């Protein structure tokens, strides 16, 4: 929620400066890897289960 | 100005017929049709802007 | 099943803007998943018959 | 218009190539559709053994 | 020189701005790739 | 079923790239050389 | 164990967990301005511009019915979003928090109220067969 | 050729600017 | 007991249709409410002119 919510308000930005610079390139990273480990947490609960 | 705000015009009316063929040869798909099969794992991925 | 897979992937080589969560995805994904639980219901009923 | 033409007949050849190859792919399914029916088949007259 | 400078010179040039309203940022791509 | 699923994907991807290749045709050779034949 | 006998078409379907990739580029959200440099020519100015959402009349009633020529009022977004709204109703909330933007959605696909099974219980009452003794099935719901 | 090797910067297959050649341009 | 069990059942699906007329009649009622105004404004701003 955290990541997303930065999304849209740093994406909001003036025209001079909206860029695809180092700052988008992580967090488009950091919102991958978040969605990547709470995929593998299902599987992980399901074999404990079993 | 007014033939590259045309062209703007002209780029969008092509994305939406694209996307019209597709969602059409979606949704007038049946079953018993004869292009089905199994594709295990497109439910896990979601990339979309 | 078969029918349910093949409406969702075949909706992932979309164009650039076109390429939406809509209601269709969500519903499409919660059909996978109920038409997979009533599969897995059925064969432990026809292991018990 | 040279270099009209070069690009015309190289796309060409690429698409006529790619229709070949679907065509292939769509017959190698179909009769693997039939191969896995006689598995089938197989599979319940061993269990009657 | 001021017809060094037209409407069909700086309608060609590139530093200058002319923005769309669309954000997405389509890719290039090589006849060999 | 393994492979019944592979040569599935191979045909989706087919299927695409003859959808985009043909509208690559139509544009080269339709839209754009009738201005070539014109030529005012 | 003995011999056994099977009968059944599909396989169970989760397995093979892979490493999935992610969607490339910031996602789109509506702004309330712009900015236009319009004329290709020596004369050129750049302006902002009302994205007609904000300067709108968004309450549309009895006492703002009969509407002005000068009001930023687009009709396009207007009669679209009627009929979005007419669909969007009739899905649950839980869905249609994930047509927000902000990800405060549950990482579960299945709503936890509306499912009758137990996510992740980890009882299954199972019966085995003894002679003389009942073979009770679905002894979860009795 | 200054559009031609503007357009020559970024020509491999990566994420490339508006520099369309005729017309407009992306914002970002 | 089967004579009440099906006059039960018939006579709960007419409680259930009086219970969604009342419902769409008072949507009605209300609405016509809200356009019963419009007239007397359309009179007062008829008179200014």
């Amino acid at each position: 929620s955290i990541v997303t919510d930065n999304l849209q308000c740093r994406e909001r930005r003036q025209h001079p400066d909206l860029v695809r610079d180092c700052v988008e390139i992580e967090l488009l990273k950091e919102a991958e890897l978040i969605r990547n480990i709470q995929e593998l947490l299902k599987r992980t609960i399901k074999q404990a289960v079993s | 100005a007014n033939r590259a705000a045309q062209h703007e015009l002209e780029k969008d009316l092509s994305d939406k017929q694209s996307a019209y063929r597709i969602d059409d040869k979606c949704h007038h798909l049946r079953n018993t049709s004869d292009g089905v099969s199994y594709f295990h794992g497109v439910e896990r991925v979601d990339a979309t802007v | 099943l078969k029918v349910a897979q093949t409406r969702l992937d075949e909706r992932t080589r979309r164009p650039n803007i076109e390429l939406c969560r809509d209601m269709a995805q969500l519903r499409l994904v919660n059909e996978v998943y109920e038409v997979d639980d009533t599969i897995q219901t059925l064969q432990q009923r026809l292991r018990d018959a | 218009n040279l270099a009209f033409t070069n690009r015309i007949a190289e796309t060409a050849d690429a698409k006529n190539k790619i229709q070949t190859h679907l065509a292939k792919t769509l017959q190698e399914i179909f009769q693997t559709e039939m191969t896995i029916e006689s598995i089938k088949k197989a599979i319940v007259e061993k269990s009657a053994f | 020189d001021p017809y060094c400078t037209r409407s069909q010179r700086v309608s060609e040039s590139t530093m200058l701005p002319f923005v769309s309203n669309r954000t997405t940022l389509f890719t290039r791509y090589t006849p060999d790739d | 079923e393994d492979t019944l699923q592979s040569l599935a994907h191979t045909k989706a991807t087919l299927e695409h790239d003859l959808a985009v290749k043909a509208n690559s045709l139509y544009i080269d050779q339709d839209k754009c050389m009738s201005m070539r034949r014109s030529f005012p | 164990r003995g011999t056994l006998e099977v009968d059944f078409p599909p396989p169970l379907y989760s397995d093979d967990y892979l490493s999935q990739e992610g969607p490339r580029w910031t996602p789109a959200i509506k702004q309330a301005t712009r900015w236009k440099y319009t004329p290709m020519g020596r004369d050129a100015a750049g302006q902002l511009w009302y994205t007609g959402l904000t300067n709108s009349d968004s309450r549309e009633a009895w006492y703002t019915l009969p509407r002005a020529p000068d009001s930023p009022y687009r009709e396009a977004y207007a009669r679209w979003h009627g009929c979005y709204g007419h669909r969007e109703r009739s899905l649950p909330s839980a869905y249609t928090q994930r047509l927000r933007e902000t990800a405060w959605y549950d990482p579960i696909i299945p709503a936890q109220y509306t499912d009758p099974s137990t996510r992740w219980g980890s009882v299954l009452w199972k019966d085995r067969p003894i002679r003389g003794k009942e073979f009770a099935i679905n002894r979860h719901r009795f | 050729p200054r559009k031609l090797y503007d357009v020559a910067r970024n020509t491999g297959a990566h994420t490339s600017s508006g520099l369309a050649t005729s017309g407009f341009r992306t914002a970002k």
